[PDB]
């Protein structure tokens, strides 16, 4: 046995040097989507809505509340909202890379007028493109684009209401403040913000006939095994359970502005 | 015919602070209330355990309360012991001086408003939010 | 003058006061600590104590006692009518609040039992002041662990109605741990059972104790065993007996036998230090007197069922509890009853032979806890522990001679103390099986001019180069200044140790 | 009566899951509860529940401080009881009610105090010991490992 000693003599204290480290570099971008078809957008259209109505929840999830809402609530947004969500991101993209002319179905895929204008794409394509119109129309910016995209995730509902009703109608007032927010400090003057206001509003009141127009064609072409149209499982399920609850009149259409 | 009394210095101060300082936390204004109301509940309580009598007036020991939107108003119904003309003169019945003194120090040392009750100067938290 | 603390019982209660680190227990006017949960309502006056006991077969109807079986019941309850058909008094429904309806001062006053039980209390509060010289205010009153929260309010209130200043209420069980010292830390991770087989019930309770912090684990209990009924076997043996041995029933007379059971409750307690107790009462029953006997071993045989039960809510305890025998450290006894030899033979043989903590008088142990924790509460500090840090310090800075004939400081100078402070060291050489530390006094650089205190060999040291070996040195102080050093290997978990005694310019120019 | 000041006996669990459902805002049952007192130098009585769920914001966006509501005598004090529980044990929803802690609360009063020491370091214990009543009947313990 011998006397022990401070052996090694090479016990560090990096107390201090560790009470600096703290930084780390954060990234953004967490997913991607496309459609892989032109004029058959008669049934990628349906693929692309399923992939981006999982976006929209994703998205939907990432602001404040949503996910505090119960999950049979924030799936009714969603299977009826889908279709609103769909057609105002074409609108956006569609507003500025083609002046509102043609549908944007992703960054990379434009369909052009050749065919634009085929049954199969146009009958339900001309009222997305009447959201494009609009927004390219009303001169919307990014930050007035995504109010009014967060405002149509919940404008619709079952007539009944929403079993967690109360968080997301706190939440729809929330957005639809932000909206006049985004016009009042970009249009200057009194009666220009009022006039962006209501004209924007007037697109998500509007965005409710488009949605009923488009959703028969998808309600349609589901039930008839004579379209020959095929469905993602997502699209599917949304669906299978809004058919028999917007054709008959059993989903509330909310407006933020009169007539 | 009315009294006019004066409010001795250190709640008439402490009532200018809960009306105009900042306080973001007015729902004390309902907790200090209520809790009011039980320590007087007790207090008969207490001593109907020796003195019965006490509950002739009304056996029941509760608290209600009943707001009236058209008229901006809320009451609160205590039916504990309650106050002679004098207790209400004499601060609401309570040791106003040394009690709101110590708090005044105590938020002058950074003492939050909902330690009021803390001190036994709770019910001057009314202010919070009442116009009178 | 400091608070207090009232074991408040069914038969029984008891207080003391917790002062320079104990707890005197406090007699009685006739120089009883622990004296009766009873209250005799009379045409002069209510008698309090052993007073209202003394009378109790003379006015029965009147007196009233065992408030805690009715306080914070409803009418209702079936205790509450369990109970109501023992009595001498009436029990009343008033407002499903039972009060009991007793003579006094002529008047058929109906008595609400925590009223009743504040009177208990006043007169012990009494008897604490008398003692101490002080009037006092400060409380903790004990109760049943199984007691509810009505019940636990209730038991405040009392303590309202007597004047007290109720700190706390707290368990039976808890207090005795503390009377015991089994929350003076140090003690942690144990098991404590406790048997209170008191008057007029037996509980169980399996209590963990983590240093100070108090866990109970389970409760067990016969709500209907104590001394009463170890009484009530002395009574028949003694009843039958007279009536036989002289063909007169006193067992019709309610006075003559509560004579004979007063009797039975003083040779009980007699037998139990005794192997034989006598029975002698001039003019019991018709005039005659009645003179005879009982031994430890009929005593035993009368109430031997009575004694064996007492074991059932122990194993039912250690069930719930999900404990063998083997799990249970610590065995503690609460209640007068349980100085009875055969209580003591039962749960001593039931845990193998294991001591009882018998260092407390059993209808002591819980005022005691009690007065422990009135103490506390009342202003947090007992006999610790901010003056010792204060006042006592490490005169010189303590360290060990490590290689080189230097000494290493492990508790600075004028630190205070107690406190445990540690450094890493490794055996200086390589391959050593070892250390050997010296433990110095001192403020010099070298050990040579220091205070050696004393040296130990720390041994069980794996042989690895100088350097490798993870030794941890302790330099372990208490207030008094007594020093424990010790030292382990943390990659063997072995250890050693040594105890220490107490003494107590160029730029201002051109170029 | 506030639940946590009941018997932990005569509470069901039917009574504990909608207890739970409220405190928490979630439709989904709890997991599992452990409910228990402290006595002795400290006198506490607390609920902790373990979720059914671990639903993602856990480990980004909520402000888990918020878990566990602090009372003094039954007296509410705080919902971001920071400090109550280490952060690896922050997906634990519940109630503290500590009968010896003072109401003149500020973080740096407790923080310093030694009774939240021995709070913490009791949940945690506990919390420990109902992973491990968990850990038996491996059944239900896969469903909390996994999440
Ligand atoms: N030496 C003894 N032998 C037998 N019984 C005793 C002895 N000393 C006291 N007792 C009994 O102990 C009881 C005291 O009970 P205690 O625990 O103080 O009250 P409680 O049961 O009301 O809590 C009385 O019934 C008394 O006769």
């Amino acid at each position: 046995s011998i006397v022990p000693a401070t052996l090694p003599q090479l016990t560090p204290t990096l107390v201090s040097l560790l009470e600096v480290i703290e930084p780390e570099v954060l990234y953004a971008g967490y997913d991607s989507s496309v459609p892989d078809s032109t004029w058959r957008i008669m049934t990628t259209l349906n693929m692309l809505g399923g992939r981006q109505v999982i976006a929209a929840v994703k998205w939907a999830k990432a602001i404040p509340g949503f996910r505090n809402l119960h999950l049979d609530d924030q799936m009714t947004l969603l299977q009826y909202s889908w279709m609103s969500l769909m057609a105002f991101a074409l609108g956006w993209r569609s507003y500025r890379q083609s002046s509102a002319n043609l549908l944007c179905f992703a960054p990379d895929l434009i369909i052009n007028e050749q065919r634009m204008t085929l049954p199969c794409m146009y009958d339900q394509c001309k009222h997305m493109l009447y959201v494009s119109s609009e927004l390219h129309r009303l001169q919307v910016s990014y930050e007035e684009y995504l109010c009014m995209k967060t405002l149509l995730l919940l404008s619709s509902v079952p007539k009944d209401g929403l079993k967690s009703q109360e968080l997301f109608d706190e939440i729809r007032m929330t957005y639809i403040k932000e909206l006049g927010k985004a016009i009042v400090k970009r249009e200057g003057n009194s009666s220009q913000n009022w006039q962006r206001f209501y004209q924007l509003t007037k697109l998500l009141d509007s965005m409710h006939e488009v949605v009923e127009n488009l959703l028969n064609y998808c309600f349609q072409t589901f039930l008839d095994k004579t379209m020959s149209i095929e469905f993602p499982e997502m699209l599917a399920e949304i669906i299978t359970n809004q058919i028999p609850k917007y054709s008959n009149g059993n989903i509330k259409k909310l407006l933020f502005h009169q007539k | 015919e009315v009294e006019t009394f004066a409010f001795q210095a250190e709640i008439a101060q402490l009532m200018s602070l809960i009306i105009n300082t900042f306080y973001s936390n007015k729902e004390i204004f309902l907790r200090e209330l209520i809790s009011n109301s039980s320590d007087a509940l007790d207090k008969i309580r207490y001593e109907s355990l020796t003195d019965p009598s006490k509950l002739d007036s009304g056996k029941e020991l509760h608290i209600n309360l009943i707001p009236n939107k058209q008229d901006r108003t809320l009451t609160i119904v205590d039916t504990g012991i309650g106050m002679t003309k004098a207790d209400l003169i004499n601060n609401l019945g309570t040791i106003a001086k040394s009690g709101t003194k110590a708090f005044m120090e105590a938020l002058q040392a950074g003492a939050d408003i909902s330690m009021i009750g803390q001190f036994g100067v709770g019910f001057y938290s009314a202010y919070l939010v009442a116009e009178k | 003058a400091a608070a207090i603390g009232i074991d408040l019982g069914t038969t029984y209660s008891c207080v003391g006061v917790f002062q320079h680190g104990k707890v005197e227990i406090i007699a009685n006017d006739q120089g009883n600590r622990t004296t009766p949960s009873y209250v005799a309502f009379t045409d002069t006056e209510r008698l309090i104590g052993d007073a209202a006991k003394n009378q109790v077969a003379l006015n029965p109807q009147n007196t009233v006692f065992d408030a805690k079986r009715l306080i914070g019941r409803k009418f209702g309850d079936p205790v509450v009518q369990s109970d109501m058909k023992h009595w001498p008094f009436q029990v009343i429904n008033d407002g499903d609040k039972p009060k009991v309806q007793v003579s006094y001062k002529g008047e058929t006053k109906a008595f609400y039992p925590e009223e009743i039980s504040s009177m208990v209390l006043t007169k012990m509060k009494e008897i604490a002041e008398a003692y101490l010289g002080y009037p006092v205010t400060n409380a903790v009153i004990t109760v049943p662990a199984y007691f509810n929260d009505s019940q636990r309010q209730a038991t405040k209130d009392a303590g309202v109605i007597a004047g007290l200043n109720v700190l706390r209420i707290i368990n039976e069980p808890t207090a005795a741990a503390i009377a015991y010292g089994l929350d003076r830390t140090g003690k942690g991770e144990r098991n404590v059972l406790i048997f209170d087989l008191g008057g007029g019930t037996f509980d169980v309770s399996i209590l963990t104790i983590d240093d100070g912090i108090f866990e109970v684990k389970a409760t067990a209990g016969d709500t209907h065993l104590g001394g009463e009924d170890f009484d009530n076997r002395l009574v028949n043996h003694f009843v039958e007996e007279f009536k036989r041995k002289h063909k007169k029933d006193i067992s019709q007379n309610k006075r003559a036998v509560r004579r004979l059971r007063t009797a039975c409750e003083r040779a009980k307690r007699t037998l139990s230090s005794s192997t034989q107790a006598s029975l002698e009462i001039d003019s019991l029953f018709e005039g005659i007197d009645f003179y005879t006997s009982i031994t430890r071993a009929r005593f035993e045989e009368l109430c031997s069922d009575l004694f064996r039960s007492t074991l059932e809510p122990v194993e039912k305890a250690l069930r719930d509890a999900k404990l063998d025998k083997a799990q249970i450290h610590d065995l503690v006894l609460v209640g007068g009853s349980t100085r009875i030899p055969k209580v003591q033979k039962l749960l001593q043989d039931f845990f193998n032979g294991r001591d009882l903590n018998k260092s407390i008088n059993p209808d002591e142990a819980v005022a005691y806890g009690a007065a422990v924790q009135a103490a506390i509460l009342m202003g947090d500090k007992s006999e610790n522990v901010q003056d010792l840090l204060l006042l006592d310090v490490a005169p010189l800075s303590l360290g060990l001679e490590t290689a080189g004939g230097v000494m290493t400081a492990l508790i600075k100078r004028n630190s205070t103390i107690p406190t445990k402070q540690t450094q890493i060291f490794t055996t200086y050489s390589d391959n050593q099986p070892g250390v050997l530390i010296q433990v110095y006094e001192g403020e010099r650089a070298m050990t040579k001019d220091n205070n050696l205190l004393g040296r130990f060999e720390l041994s069980g040291i794996p042989p690895a180069p100088r350097g490798v070996p993870q030794i941890e040195v302790t330099f372990d102080i208490d207030a008094n200044g007594i020093l424990n050093v010790t030292a382990t290997d943390k990659s063997t978990g072995k250890a050693n140790k040594i105890t220490i005694t107490n003494d107590k310019p160029t730029i201002e120019e051109v170029d | 009566k506030p639940i946590w000041t009941r018997n932990p006996d005569d509470i069901t669990n039917e009574e504990y899951g909608e207890f739970y459902k409220s405190l928490t805002n979630d439709w989904e049952d709890h997991l599992a509860v452990k409910h228990f007192s402290v006595e002795g130098q400290l006198e506490f009585r607390a609920l902790l529940f373990v979720p059914r769920r671990a639903p993602f914001d856990l480990f980004e966006n909520r402000k888990k401080k918020n878990n566990i509501k602090l009372y003094v005598r039954r007296v509410f004090i705080m919902d971001n009881c920071e400090e109550l529980i280490p952060e690896y044990l922050n997906f634990i929803r519940g109630v503290v009610d500590s009968e010896d802690l003072p109401l003149n609360i500020s973080r740096e009063m407790l923080q310093q105090s030694k009774i939240l020491k021995v709070i913490r370091k009791n949940l945690v214990k506990k919390c420990l010991e109902l992973f491990t009543e968990l850990a038996e009947d491996k059944e239900n313990y896969k469903k909390f490992y996994e999440q």
